[PDB]
RNA sequence: GUUCCCGGGCCUUGUACACACCGUAACAAGGUAACCGUAGGGGAACCUGCGGUUGGAUCACCUCCU
RNA sequence: GCUUGAGUCUCGUAGAGGGGGGUAGAAUUCCAGGUGUAGCGGUGAAAUGCGUAGAGAUCUGGAGGAAUACCGGUGGCGAAGGCGGCCCCCUGGACGAAGACUGACGCUCAGGUGCGAAAGCGUGGGGAGCAAACAGGAUUAGAUACCCUGGUAGUCCACGCCGUAAACGAUGUCGACUUGGAGGUUGUGCCCUUGAGGCGUGGCUUCCGGAGCUAACGCGUUAAGUCGACCGCCUGGGGAGUACGGCCGCAAGGUUAAAACUCAAAUGAAUUGACGGGGGCCCGCACAAGCGGUGGAGCAUGUGGUUUAAUUCGAUGCAACGCG
């Protein structure tokens, strides 16, 4: 469907979760894959092996669409960012270009808080 | 033990063939220190295995040794903190210290007849790829390929 | 930011991304502000930054080992 | 091309650079014997094997 | 072979200890670093938010370029 | 009367210095629309909540709100506190080449006046994020405590009040004097700034050291070294930097600031041990690879317990149990 070749795989790795959301350049999403939606609940989601399983659940659900020269738009340098882009280049994809499109804030608003 | 980089020592060669592969197999097949009593048995065993195989008393032992000699022995040598086995290519001197150890463990199992005959069975089985001898060698090899990503 | 290279890769090549910041601004906009913190830890960091140069001055005059 | 086998790369100049003093004469680099003398004499440095 | 495990030694870091390791909030990084100032609150220690300082601890490993 | 003191002008630079207003862009909460899934979130773990009323995720348009990654430098400004986009106007303070002068016009303090982070509150507006009181699930014998999801006060703009601190390089202030190095930051004069510099002079700040001080660590031209001028504070700890009173405040309190009694020390620097679920190296069959055993079985021996007319006593983690 959609007659798309430019599968824009938005790989966002928060901290304990690798949620990849394949879409179109327009925004017409195709679906997703996650290190937590495949299992691995715990410090296991924190591992890129789960992110590897993630890039595979994302390697599928596109065999009805047909992405070939795909664009890897990464944001969220958490658990993924490594064995996820490499998993796509190992899943049979000719990535035209891996993009690190990070519209970083100047820390305008105030962010959450963690480990104390 | 923290310093040894020493190899192997000397053993008395076999009083028949110029093969010390056979000479090590006797010291391992013996028990309670009786090597004379044990050596004459290796002879009455090596004959009937070669007799049931198809060749001579020396190649029917080396060709029957390749079917029971691994290449890998996986050992516990970690780099991080997880528990995994590392495929370790072993030295050629220990490779025999793997083959002529299970063949002995074969001569002490399988209640057939005399020792020279039960052994004559298990290595003749190895000569045709079967039995418990060659069986454990298969199992170690399987321990290798399942852990070959950790390098 | 954007790596391409038409054909000689056989690899992802995200080395300029890490050579940009990567965790640089991750570690700065992910948790509570706490305005003063960096200042103090750059303190221990700076004194230990002069310490290796103090080790450079500690290797040039003697070391007759 | 060695200072320990022959001599100072430059006039009273050690191999490692432990002696960048054109006053230092005789004192060797304690790592490897570099007796500091004029590098020009290395047009007369005779060694052996 | 020293990376696993039991005991031992040397060097080193640290202590409001040297009588010598109802609830843990400080002393090892006490496994949540400390104290002052302010408002409020809870059986109570103290905690939460904001500002400052050093009367605080290791910068040792695991993957990549010369 | 004269000048090495204070001070100003001619000629210039830099800056999270302050003040009023306006504006650019990203992210976030949320709203509408197309696509689309059953998980998102979180922690050592679980869970509250949301979900076919379609969340999280993606692209476009957008209104409140607070704050400026990278430039960032034990760097800069200032009495101090404190303070990081840009522009317009206003403007204080610091410093320098070469001259012109009154001629010590200089320093500081009780009563007094002014600034005062953040917070409390009154008032005209506000609420994205975080989040006192509190609610749910857990760690737990217990939670009003580490954690997460919500949430009133506060946070912000403008005017004021109580007028407080580790308001601390803990180093009061004006000034003169006292071998150097690595520097950093901002100007200036001289020589060809041919050139990334050489020789001097001021402000602020960091490290190692001599003189000297010191309990010691160390400070060390920004001093804790040497003097003069001015003020505050201390007489062992606790009581207590607190009650009440003068003065002040709508509220929370603030400033000046004690006693009875008891104890016989309170405190600081600096070291060697004790311990460490802190780091490094090394030794022994500790372990890796194998051989034989106790425990299931038989004989001899021993201890506790039990019992008996009595079935000596001792040892009774490793180091007692074929030991006496």
């Amino acid at each position: 469907r959609k007659q798309v070749s430019d599968g824009v795989a938005h790989i966002h790795a928060s901290f304990n979760n690798t949620i990849v959301t394949i879409t179109d350049r327009q925004g017409n999403a195709l679906g997703w894959a996650t290190a937590g939606g495949s299992g691995f609940r715990g410090s296991r989601k924190s591992t890129p092996f789960a992110a590897q399983v993630a890039a595979e659940r994302c390697a599928d659900a596109v065999k009805e669409y047909g992405i070939k020269n795909l664009e890897v738009m990464v944001k969220g340098p958490g658990p993924g960012r490594e064995s996820t882009i490499r998993a796509l280049n190992a899943a049979g994809f000719r990535i035209t270009n891996i993009t690190d499109v990070t519209p970083i804030p100047h820390n305008g608003c105030r962010p959450p808080k963690k480990r104390r | 033990p923290r310093r040894r980089v020493i190899g192997q020592r000397k053993i008395l060669p076999d009083p028949k063939f110029g093969s010390e592969l056979l000479a090590k197999f006797v010291n391992i097949l013996m028990v309670d220190g009786k090597k004379s009593t044990a050596e004459s048995i290796v002879y009455s065993a090596l004959e009937t295995l070669a007799q049931r195989s198809g060749k001579s008393e020396l190649e029917a032992f080396e060709v029957a040794l390749e079917n029971v000699r691994p290449t890998v022995e996986v050992k516990s040598r970690r780099v991080g903190g997880s528990t995994y086995q590392v495929p370790v290519e072993v030295r050629p001197v220990r490779r025999n210290a793997l083959a002529m150890r299970w063949i002995v463990e074969a001569a002490r199992k399988r209640g057939d007849k005399s020792m020279a005959l039960r052994l004559a069975n298990e290595l003749s089985d190895a000569a045709e790829n079967k039995g418990t001898a060659v069986k454990k060698r298969e199992d170690v090899h399987r321990m290798a390929e399942a852990n070959k990503a950790f390098a | 930011i954007k790596v391409r290279e038409n054909e000689p890769f056989d690899v992802a090549l995200r080395r300029f991304k890490r050579s940009c910041e990567k965790a640089g601004v991750l570690a700065e906009v992910r948790r509570r502000e706490f305005y003063e913190k960096p200042t103090t830890e750059r303190k221990r960091a700076k004194a230990s930054a002069v310490k290796r140069h103090a080790k450079k001055l500690a290797r040039e005059n003697a070391r007759r080992t | 091309f060695c200072a320990r086998i022959f001599g100072p790369v430059k006039d009273y100049e050690c191999l490692c650079g432990k002696y960048k003093r054109l006053k230092h004469r005789g004192v060797i680099c304690e790592k490897c014997g570099v007796e500091v003398t004029q590098t020009k004499v290395r047009r007369e440095r005779m060694g052996h094997i």
